[PDB]
RNA sequence: GAAACUGCGAAUGGCUCAUUAAAUCAGUUAUCGUUUAUUUGAUAGUUCCUUUACUACAUGGUAUAACUGUGGUAAUUCUAGA
RNA sequence: AUUCAUAAUAACUUUUCGAAUCGCAUGGCCUUGUGCUGGCGAUGGUUCAUUCAAAUUUCUGCCCUAUCAACUUUCGAUGGUAGGAUAGUGGCCUACCAUGGUUUCAACGGGUAACGGGGAAUAAGGGUUCGAUUCCGGAGAGGGAGCCUGAGAAACGGCUACCA
RNA sequence: GUGAACAGCCUCUAGUUGAUAGAAUAAUGUAGAUAAGGGAAGUCGGCAAAAUAGAUCCGUAACUUCGGGAUAAGGAUUGGCUCUAAGGGUCGGACGAUCAACUU
RNA sequence: GCAGUCAAGCGUUCAUAGCGACAUUGCUUUUUGAUUCUUCGAUGUCGGCUCUUCCUAUCAUACCGAAGCAGAAUUCGGUAA
RNA sequence: GAAUGUUACCGCAAUAGUAAUUGAACUUAGUACGAGAGGAACAGUUCAUUCGGAUAAUUGGUUUUUGCGGCUGUCUGAUCAGGCAUUGCCGCGAAGCUACCAUCCGCUGGAUUAUGGCUGAACGCCUCUAAGUCAGAAUCCAUGCUAGAACGCGGUGAUUUC
RNA sequence: UGUACAACGGGGUAUUGUAAGCAGUAGAGUAGCCUUGUUGUUACGAUCUGCUGAGAUUAAGCCUUUGUUGUCUGAUUUGU
């Protein structure tokens, strides 16, 4: 199957490839938020520690936190929950969805790296990705800078600069409360 | 090659032992032998059968080793880039100590206090004009 | 100003005449027998606490969409992990 | 016409509401703190009234039929008490108790190629026949049931199950 | 005792324990049981077997000599325990005392 | 009951691929008759059930030769029980 | 099972018996053939039918395991625990037995028949036949399989003091 | 006279489904008696819970066994 990894600590991922059904197994039976040890799933990944967050079955549909079972099932679904985005006030749907528990049935677990193993991984390690957007509220900005409400915000939100050509511009947010 | 599970027992089935029903709804029923399969066709009910799994997780019989099973852990890392933040503008940022800070602060707190009342000033201006603009 | 959140609407309209014979429906009554978004008019000095070494009010909490990125399925207004 | 409106006492409450919201203007006033004040109007908010509704409900009125005469209490039929449930009255439902309720002034059952009304056609008068269908009311969304949302739906260009 | 019972089953009194015996447990028998799935396809023919069955409450067609048919058919119920209520007698003037049953 | 010989005819034409009249030679003994040898001081009827074996005049199956055998299907025939 | 000195172990094989059967699907192929309509087979593959010989992991049947439990009626003063009810009745039930109701296994060489042919006279031609000869069937004979002649046999061990 | 054999015992394997005994502010309740109930007690009460996947059975054609106990020359024939 196809791992998807995350370094969360860097807002980095890539996809990774394993074929050889014993390099696999090492996922089975586990559930979603069980971590595994990585030596395990190769050589590269030694060390490191994954957390298994979802994925999806062939066919596509995503696992689900909390089902159990290694099958899929047709669940009735509701408003604020993973799966189902509602289409209109108090819809509900019955949809096919997977079992939170890893199988072979898997095209691609979802993983979260936990604990760096002993050596680099590519695009994730080496590569590190900007927090698309910065504090827009007053005091998250007194947060985000340790501040006392003394220092004005004001000069502390963000200022991101983008061209008009020879014309270089600098917009910031709009501090509300 | 796997281990199903009684349905009614909770028991371990090894491959070939038992028999497995197929209810008219398509519940799949399967027993590892045929007293589980009996009582089952007699509408016995597993959790008054006391030598069942499920008896025995209703009367909290066994346990005591997951009552004992508690703790375990290990966590965490460091940084990343940020786009128009390197590294290094979150170094240079971070690490200034308060004295820049209040220097930068009331340097600019002043500077830009002279644009305010001069603006002001600057509106008085285009209505002593506006208050006049004659013929 | 897209997307998305939030709010409101989708219980109106339109269509048909299958059921239905004290039912519906009509004229006439009753609520001293109740629910009522909205519209319109009014309507809120009291909230803390063994009650001097005070309680963010110059204003307290996080979690999420959209988004970024990694993915699954022959296939839907399917959606998962980060 | 009230145990009405309203108020008073004692308590009760996984405590309802009592503005941590938005837009325009920027002005007064000193003990000069960016002090303390302050214009127009938006969206909210509790309770009452109003309006738009709704739900039940009194009195009278329906086509053919006796080759339908007794009907109603399996498993509420008619009433009493208490409760539960409902937005709320009520056998609506449940307990207990009673033996009631309708009928030749046609009950009950059957039929209807029956939605009801405003109306239509036919012109001496009295009538006879018709009304699926431009307005009012009702019912339904292939058939049944169930329910989420919500002020309001037992909704179908909403969901859920079963049947076709 | 159970129960409707002089039934069946178990008991007391009384009476028996007598009808060659030992060791095995092949076939085939005689007598007694049971069988997955199917359900009379077996057979001259359901022969043989099987299925039903007591009681309480509900319900019950054609036809008929109006007596029947009828336990038609078809259904629910049934243990144990703990309670509730109702159903008599006798004797002293609407009660009062005393005695005694089981049944619903 | 079964099989031949002749070949007039059938078979668009062509006797004999497949058939075959008039006649004619046979074979069989699960038909039915004819007989009355055995058994009337006894040989227990019909059908079925069950089970074994044998015959071949072969329905299927193996390999072949014919055809009015293109293919498919058939039909005639051989070695075959 | 007596008798061939005794007793034992390992063997031979005369004779007799003998067994396998039939179908379909995939593929060949929408091919050969055919105007079309239609429409094969050999090799290779997977299954099945009828038969046979075993076997009991599994599943199922059987139950005096009277093995455990439940139940009615009575009897042992009660309790405990038991008797009787022709095995009292019910649920489960190991083992054994056992079912196309379960699973496994069912061999490969030759020689021939019909027939088609080779060479080839008789008959200087011709001819599968006369001499000689090739190929050839669910046939036959062997391989294999079952008994093993109690008057068929081989090889081998030990052969008596009380 | 044994790496023997047997009877028991032990362990394993099975079957059934939780023994007896004790205990319980578990139990629809009813009925007595009292100091009349911040848990009143006494009698009776199917059943329920705990100790308890307990107890019983397990080769009779199951497996095993460092234990206990016992056994170990009776009869008859046979020769080239
Ligand atoms: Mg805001
Ligand atoms: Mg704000
Ligand atoms: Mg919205
Ligand atoms: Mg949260
Ligand atoms: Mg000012
Ligand atoms: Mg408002
Ligand atoms: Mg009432
Ligand atoms: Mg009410
Ligand atoms: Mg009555
Ligand atoms: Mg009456
Ligand atoms: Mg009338
Ligand atoms: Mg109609
Ligand atoms: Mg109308
Ligand atoms: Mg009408
Ligand atoms: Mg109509
Ligand atoms: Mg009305
Ligand atoms: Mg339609
Ligand atoms: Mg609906
Ligand atoms: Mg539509
Ligand atoms: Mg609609
Ligand atoms: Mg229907």
């Amino acid at each position: 199957m196809k791992l998807n990894i995350s370094y969360p600590v860097n807002g980095s991922q890539k996809t990774f490839e394993i074929d050889d059904e014993h390099r696999i197994r090492v996922f089975f039976d586990k559930r979603i938020g069980q971590e595994v040890d990585g030596e395990a799933v190769g050589d590269e990944f030694k060390g490191y520690v994954f957390k298994i967050s979802g994925g999806n079955d062939k066919q596509g549909f995503p696992m689900k936190q909390g089902v159990l079972l290694p099958t899929r099932i047709k669940l009735l679904l509701t408003k604020n929950v993973s799966c189902y985005r509602p289409r209109r006030d108090g819809e509900r749907k019955r949809k096919s969805v997977r079992g939170a528990i890893v199988g072979p049935d898997l095209a691609v677990l979802a993983l979260v790296i936990v604990k760096k193993g002993e050596q680099e991984l590519e695009g994730l390690t080496d590569t590190t990705v900007p927090k698309r957007l910065g504090p827009k509220r007053a005091n998250n900005i007194r947060k985000f800078f340790g501040l006392s409400k003394e220092d004005d915000v004001r000069d502390f939100v963000i200022r991101r600069e983008v061209t008009k050509g020879e014309k270089t511009y600098t917009k910031a947010p709009k501090i509300q409360r | 090659m796997k281990v199903e599970i009684d349905s009614f027992s909770g028991a371990k089935i090894y491959p070939g032992r038992g028999t497995l029903f197929v209810r008219g709804d398509s519940k799949i029923f399967r027993f590892q032998n045929s007293k589980s399969a009996s009582l089952f066709k007699q509408r016995k009910n597993p959790r008054r059968i006391a030598w069942t799994v499920l008896f025995r997780k209703h009367h909290k019989k066994g346990i005591t080793e997951e009552v004992a099973k508690k703790r375990s852990r290990k966590t965490v890392k460091a940084q990343r880039p940020i786009t128009g933040a390197s590294l290094d503008l979150i170094k240079e940022r971070r690490s200034l100590k308060p004295e820049v800070r209040k220097a930068n602060r009331e340097e600019k707190l002043k500077a830009n206090k002279e644009k305010k009342k001069a603006e002001k000033a600057a509106r008085k201006a285009e209505k002593a004009k506006s208050a006049g603009t004659q013929s």
